[PDB]
C-alpha cells in the first residue's frame, strides 16, 4: 500500500530479524487469549480454557507458523496485496466464514507482539509502518467477500 | 445510560410496532446481510435469499427479545442474561456486528414510522439499542 | 467506489426525488442531537440544548444546505470521489481539524433520514448502494488527511 | 468486567511501570500520533514534533489519570468522575479515539516490560483499559 521507501525497508529490515515460528505461535494463541470469542473457529483445537493451556497448544502453535508463514510471503507482494491474497480471501469467505474482523484483531495483536519482542527497535515510525502493513494485509483478506 | 425521557421515548416507539416486530426484525436482517455482507458468515447453516423462513423465523426470535427488554426496561442485563450468556459462550459474534445490526434496525424502524420516528426519538432508539448491545457483550470476556 | 450500473441507476433515480435543501437540514440537524459530542464543531451557531433548538436553528440549517450541495455535486462523479473532494479534505484537516469518524457519523444518519422520507422505496438494495455511496465519500474527505 | 485476576495482573504491571508511567504516557501519544494521523485533529494547538513540551507534559497528565484508576480501581467511575464529565461536555473527543490510544499505550508497554507482557497480563490490561474507556464515554449522551 501507499509505503514510503524509507517505510518499505524498515519494515523489510525488522521481518529479516523475525523467527517465524516462534512469533506466530504468540500472535495467535495472544489472539485466542486477549478475545477469547475468536476460540469459535478453533473447536477442534482442544482445549483452550485458560492462558497456559492456549499457549501449549501443539495445533494453536502449528496453526500460528501457517498463517504467518503467509503473512510473511505477502510483505515481498507490497504493490499487490490484492492479488497475492485473493485465493485465501475466497476460502476465508466461502470455507471459513471468518469475520474479517477477526483480520483486524490478529494485526493488532501481531504488533504487540513485534514490540514485545524487538523493545526499542520497535520505535514509533517503524510502528507506523507496520500498521499501515496490517491493515493493507486485512483489507486484502477481505477484498473477495460477497 | 436511559433517562425517563429515552424510556418513554422507546416505549412509545416500540408500542407502535407493536404486532410488526417480527415483520421488522426479518427486514433489519435482510438489510444487514446486503448492506454489510460479512455479517453473512454468521448465518453460514442459514438460506439468505429472500423472503427465506429462516430468516422470519429468526427476525421475530430478534424482535421478541427486544420486545422483552422494552417491557423491562429497569432491569435490562437480567431480562437479558440467558441471552447474554449464548452470545458470549456459544454464538461469540464480534462486538462490531451489534452495531450493524443497530443501524439497520433504526433504518427498518424510520422506513415504517414516519410519525414517530423524530429526532428525540431516533436519539433514543440510538441509545436503546447500544444499550441492548453492551448487555448482549457483557460477558465476552 | 465499485458501483454496479443497476446500483447507480438506483441512486441517482431516488437521489432526483430529494430536496436537498431539507434533507441538508434534518441530516445535519439529526447529527447534532443523536451525537451530541459532535456540537464541538459548532459553538459559534448559538443555541444547541434541545431538539428543536437544533433542528429548528436556522444556522444548522443553512450549514445543511451547503454540505448537502457539496455532497449532490460529488452523485454526480462517482467514478472521482477523490479527486472531487480534495480540496475539501484539505480543510477539513489543516483548518477545522474534524475527526474523519465525523464523516461516517453523518452518511449513517443520512440514509435513516432518506430512510424516513422515502419508506418503502428505500428497499434493502437501494439501501445497500447508498451505503457504499456514503462510505466513498467518508473515504475521499478523509483521503487528505496526513 | 473487571476480575480479581485482573485487579492483580494490572497492579503488578504498572507497579513495574513505577516512575516511568510520564515517559510511557508520552510515548504512546507520540506513537498514536504517528500510526493515526486522524488523532492529531484533538490537537490543533499542541507543537506535535518529536520530543515536544506540550505531549510530555500531557503524557505525565494521563499517566497520572491512570496511576489514580488502577489504584481506585474498584471505584473507578467515581475515582474518574470529573475526566468523565471533562471529556463528555468539553473535550468532546470521538469514542473511537479511545480504542487508538490504549493501542498505543499496550504498545508501549509491550516494549518496555517483556517479561511482565504475558498472555495473562496483556489479556487483563486490555479489559482495564476498555473499561477506563468506557468510563470516560458513559456521560456523552
Ligand atoms: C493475518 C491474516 C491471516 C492469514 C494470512 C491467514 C492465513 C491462513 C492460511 C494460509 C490458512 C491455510 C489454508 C489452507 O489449508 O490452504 C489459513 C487457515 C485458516 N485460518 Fe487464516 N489467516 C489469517 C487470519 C485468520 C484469523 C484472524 C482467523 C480466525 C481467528 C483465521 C482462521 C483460519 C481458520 C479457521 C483456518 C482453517 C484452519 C484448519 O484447517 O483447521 N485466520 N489461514
Ligand atoms: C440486537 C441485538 C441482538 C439480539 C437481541 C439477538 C437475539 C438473538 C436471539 C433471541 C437468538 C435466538 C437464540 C435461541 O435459539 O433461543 C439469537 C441467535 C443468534 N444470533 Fe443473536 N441477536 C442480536 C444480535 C446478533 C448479531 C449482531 C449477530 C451477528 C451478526 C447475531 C447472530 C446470531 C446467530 C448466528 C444466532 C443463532 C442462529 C441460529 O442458528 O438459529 N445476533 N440472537
Ligand atoms: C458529507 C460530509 C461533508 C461534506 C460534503 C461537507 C462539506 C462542507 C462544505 C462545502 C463546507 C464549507 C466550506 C467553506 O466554508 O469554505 C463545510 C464546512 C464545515 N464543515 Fe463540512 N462537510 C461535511 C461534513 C462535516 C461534518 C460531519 C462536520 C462535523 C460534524 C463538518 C464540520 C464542518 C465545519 C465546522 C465547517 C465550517 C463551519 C463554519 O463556516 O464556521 N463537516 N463542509
Ligand atoms: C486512556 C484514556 C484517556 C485518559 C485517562 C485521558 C486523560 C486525560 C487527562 C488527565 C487530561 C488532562 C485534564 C486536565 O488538564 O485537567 C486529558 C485531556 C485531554 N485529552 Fe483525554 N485521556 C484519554 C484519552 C484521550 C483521547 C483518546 C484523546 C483524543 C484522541 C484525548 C484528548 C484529550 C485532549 C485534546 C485533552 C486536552 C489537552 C489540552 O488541551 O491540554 N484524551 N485527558
Amino acid at each position: 500500500v501507499h509505503l514510503t521507501p524509507e517505510e518499505k525497508s524498515a519494515v523489510t529490515a525488522l521481518w529479516g530479524k523475525v523467527n517465524v515460528d516462534e512469533v506466530g505461535g504468540e500472535a495467535l494463541g495472544r489472539l485466542l487469549v486477549v478475545y477469547p470469542w475468536t476460540q469459535r473457529f478453533f473447536e477442534s483445537f482442544g482445549d483452550l480454557s485458560t492462558p497456559d493451556a492456549v499457549m501449549g497448544n501443539p495445533k494453536v502453535k502449528a496453526h500460528g507458523k501457517k498463517v504467518l508463514g503467509a503473512f510473511s510471503d505477502g510483505l515481498a507482494h507490497l504493490d499487490n496485496l490484492k492479488g497475492t491474497f485473493a485465493t485465501l480471501s475466497e476460502l476465508h469467505c466461502d470455507k471459513l466464514h471468518v469475520d474479517p474482523e477477526n483480520f483486524r484483531l490478529l494485526g493488532n495483536v501481531l504488533v504487540c507482539v513485534l514490540a514485545h519482542h524487538f523493545g526499542k527497535e520497535f520505535t514509533p515510525p517503524v510502528q507506523a509502518a507496520y500498521q499501515k502493513v496490517v491493515a493493507g494485509v486485512a483489507n486484502a483478506l477481505a477484498h473477495k467477500y460477497h | 445510560m436511559l433517562s425517563p425521557a429515552d424510556k418513554t421515548n422507546v416505549k412509545a416507539a416500540w408500542g407502535k410496532v407493536g404486532a410488526h416486530a417480527g415483520e421488522y426484525g426479518a427486514e433489519a436482517l435482510e438489510r444487514m446481510f446486503l448492506s454489510f455482507p460479512t455479517t453473512k458468515t454468521y448465518f453460514p447453516h442459514f438460506d439468505l435469499s429472500h423472503g427465506s423462513a429462516q430468516v422470519k423465523g429468526h427476525g421475530k426470535k430478534v424482535a421478541d427479545a427486544l420486545t422483552n427488554a422494552v417491557a423491562h426496561v429497569d432491569d435490562m442485563p437480567n431480562a437479558l442474561s440467558a441471552l447474554s450468556d449464548l452470545h458470549a459462550h456459544k454464538l461469540r459474534v464480534d462486538p462490531v456486528a451489534f452495531k450493524l445490526l443497530s443501524h439497520c434496525l433504526l433504518v427498518t424502524l424510520a422506513a415504517h414510522l414516519p410519525a414517530e420516528f423524530t429526532p428525540a426519538v431516533h436519539a433514543s432508539l440510538d441509545k436503546f439499542l447500544a444499550s441492548v448491545s453492551t448487555v448482549l457483550t457483557s460477558k465476552y470476556r
